[PDB]
């Protein structure tokens, strides 16, 4: 079962070069065409370029010849080299594989998970997790609402889990907001039985890849 | 490049209904090189049909594609909750390969009023010179909602932001989070912090408020 | 039939007379052992060998001292392969006819003068591949074109012949490449033209064809090459040029009409390009 996975930076400065890698595992790279697909928030999906294991590549002229695609057969990793990057290049990049070699099978039936890449002159900043403590103003009878606020981080993305993945039911992790300060703020909440507040420990685990920061915060009633 | 235009942009259909999605092309497209995709939030697109009619591996026969020339349509026979997602069309006749802007297919369900919660700023954040108040709307439908902040009954403007989750995988509801941010200096000058919510699931607006440390 | 002279070069069973996809139309003995040998009389434009179980180009010199080498000639002193066009003509400066001969014929003859493994009187002549971007002549030590079967190539050399944009400037040459191939061998695809059969004083459509989808002229040539005559499965196997060596590519409908009967006339359809397995996958006239 062929698994495709992208790897690359989350923050790249404007006018720099964006280098991404697609590690193809579980299947051969032969007889298949390997693509780079990008969807910008605000637009749809966009095709960047192709590569066959022979070395042949085709790119999208809209990108103005900036993208360069290469393939390493020994390591079975497909690379994307995008030069003269611009904030407009900020998007989620996928590597997708065609159903087969011949033209009717050029539909993309294999996809990676996608990796977010932000292009900006802003610097990376770690998050500050604050507890959304339960209170009489957050407890509706027998149910209590709690959370933790991930504030003032840059760039995206951030992922939040509760009790190391043990607590999943009732959890809601909202999309981030770009504050006027240029940083991102995110909130994650969960509804729990109101009686367990004084006897159960709830910890939100905030993970921030761009800064390599993992922070665990114990939310306590107050 | 070949331009693909999809319609409608949005759909609210209950499970068991039939969804018809259309895709128009700027120039004729050979049947062998047209495909449809499904994308769920936080996930990459998944191939549904290729060659305009050939169903991808493991795709239920509820999905059926058709078309010729510049007209192509995708049909989902009997929608069920696992089908609701965003759908894209694609052409690979002439490079560059192009996609449609997509169609969002929402799951129509019964109206549910939001459960409103309000969280005061944490003592930890206050020590940093900032105070954030978070208002939570939980498990409501439809998505349309309105939150108004009132500090000492003064409607607030320009100092709050909100975001909405996707449709929940269990009850197909939405949740909204709104954060009001002030400097601790501004926060300490006032007493009453209230979150007012209006939604068609509520007979009248609901307001959850608290006094600063009281 | 007025097309007789014009369509002669498209009688691939006559001008070429051997396999195209795999060319092993002759046999020769080297040091008492009989080996198979490419014998096609026409250059195979765009043909190359893909090594699927190694990151090695098939024009890399064979290993000397295995998977790190290719199908090309071992290094030698004086060096014989790879040799540029300019190097070849100064290497044979004394000979009169080397001035006359073109790139491909000279490359084929240069490979034929290589004594195979010190056998002075062997019929064997190494095949050659000529690159027109680097103007280099590559003598192939390994004349084999395909070894790809589930027996021991499902999970690893394992290689296959194919047309690729990478092989765009290549020309596969056997020892028998004639010096007048420019006049009796197909090289270019015919624009606004379609192959047909001349019956009862009229040029009719090919009576029966296999229609395959093809996104461009290159893919149709690649399909025709794949289905073309081969001298290997996957004297009993020798095709002698018989095969699906011709295709009519409909650009508008994106169809590649492949047939196994030698065409004898042309039809003027602006939506069609006439291609053969020997033809260059891109060039047109």
């Amino acid at each position: 079962q062929v698994q495709l996975r992208e790897s690359g930076p989350h923050l790249v400065k404007p006018s720099e070069t964006l280098s991404l890698t697609c590690n193809v595992s579980g299947g051969t790279i032969n007889r298949y065409y390997w693509n780079w697909i990008r969807q910008i928030p605000g637009k749809g999906l966009e095709w960047i370029g192709n590569i066959y294991y022979t070395g042949t590549t085709e790119t999208n002229p809209s990108l103005e010849g900036r993208p360069l695609i290469s393939i390493d057969r020994t390591t079975q990793q497909v690379s994307l080299t995008l030069t003269s990057v611009t904030p407009a290049d900020t998007a989620v990049y996928y590597c997708a594989r065609t159903r087969g070699e011949w033209s009717p099978d050029w539909c993309l039936d294999r996809w990676g998970r996608g990796t977010l890449v932000t292009v900006s002159s802003a610097s990376t900043k770690g998050p500050s997790v604050f507890p959304l403590a339960p209170s009489s103003k957050s407890t509706s009878g027998g149910t209590a609402a709690l959370g933790c606020l991930v504030k003032d981080y840059f760039p995206e993305p951030v992922t939040v889990s509760w009790n190391s993945g043990a607590l999943t039911s009732g959890v809601h992790t909202f999309p981030a907001v770009l504050q006027s300060s240029g940083l991102y703020s995110l909130s994650s909440v969960v509804t729990v039985p109101s009686s367990s507040l004084g006897t159960q420990t709830y910890i939100c685990n905030v993970n921030h890849k761009p800064s390599n920061t993992k922070v665990d915060k114990k939310v306590e009633p107050k | 490049e070949i331009v693909l235009t999809q319609s409608p942009d949005t759909l609210s259909l209950s499970p068991g209904d039939t969804a018809t999605l259309s895709c128009r092309a700027s120039q004729t497209i050979t049947n062998a090189y047209f495909a449809w995709y499904q994308q769920k939030p936080g996930q990459a697109p998944r191939l549904l049909i290729y060659s305009t009619s050939t169903r991808a591996s493991g795709i239920p026969d509820r999905f059926s594609g058709s078309g010729s020339g510049t007209e192509f349509t995708l049909t989902i026979s009997r929608l069920e909750p696992e089908d609701f997602a965003v759908f894209y069309c694609q052409q690979y006749v002439r490079s560059p390969w192009t996609f449609g802007q997509g169609t969002k297919v929402e799951l129509k369900r019964t109206v549910a009023a939001p459960s409103v919660f309000i969280f005061p700023p944490s003592d930890e954040q206050l020590k940093s010179g900032t105070a954030s108040v978070v208002c939570l709307l939980n498990n409501f439908y439809p998505r349309e909602a309105k939150v108004q902040w009132k500090v000492d009954n003064a409607l607030q403007s320009g100092n709050s932001q909100e975001s909405v989750t996707e449709q929940d995988s269990k009850d197909s509801t939405y949740s909204l989070s709104s954060t009001l941010t002030l400097s601790k200096a501004d926060y300490e000058k006032h007493k009453v912090y209230a979150c007012e919510v209006t939604h068609q699931g509520l007979s009248s607006p609901v307001t959850k408020s608290f006094n600063r440390g009281e | 039939n007025p097309w007789t002279e014009y369509m002669a070069k498209y009688d691939i069973e006559e001008v070429h007379g051997s396999g195209i996809r795999v060319d092993l139309g002759e046999d020769a003995e080297v040091a008492g052992t009989q080996y198979r040998l490419p014998s096609g009389k026409c250059p195979v434009f765009g043909k190359g060998i893909i090594i699927e179980n190694s990151n090695t180009a098939f024009l890399t010199p064979v290993a000397t001292g295995l998977k790190d080498g290719g199908f090309a000639f071992p290094p030698t002193e004086p060096l014989m392969s790879p040799m540029t066009l300019d190097e070849m003509r100064h290497f044979y400066k004394d000979n009169k006819y080397v001035k006359n001969l073109d790139e491909l014929t000279l490359c084929s003859r240069h490979a034929g003068n290589m004594i195979p493994d010190n056998d002075k009187n062997s019929n064997y002549k190494y095949p050659a591949v000529y690159d027109d971007k680097d103007k280099k002549c590559h003598i192939l030590y390994i004349a084999a074109q395909e070894n790809n079967g589930p027996r021991y190539c499902n999970k690893d050399f394992c290689f296959r012949p194919a047309k690729d944009i990478s092989f765009q400037n290549y020309a596969y040459l056997s020892k028998n490449v004639v010096d007048n191939w420019e006049k009796v061998c197909p090289r270019k695809n015919l624009q606004n033209a379609k192959f047909g059969l001349w019956v009862d004083g009229n040029c009719e459509d090919i009576p029966h064809v296999n229609e395959f989808p093809a996104i461009d002229l290159f893919e149709c040539n690649k399909l025709v090459f794949e289905l073309s005559a081969s001298d290997q499965p996957k004297d009993r196997y020798k095709s002698h040029g018989k095969g699906y060596n011709w295709g009519n590519y409909n650009t508008e409908t994106q169809k590649c009409e492949i047939f196994n009967v030698k065409p004898t006339c042309l039809i003027n359809n602006a939506a069609y390009i006439a291609t053969t397995a020997l033809s260059h996958p891109i060039e047109v006239e």
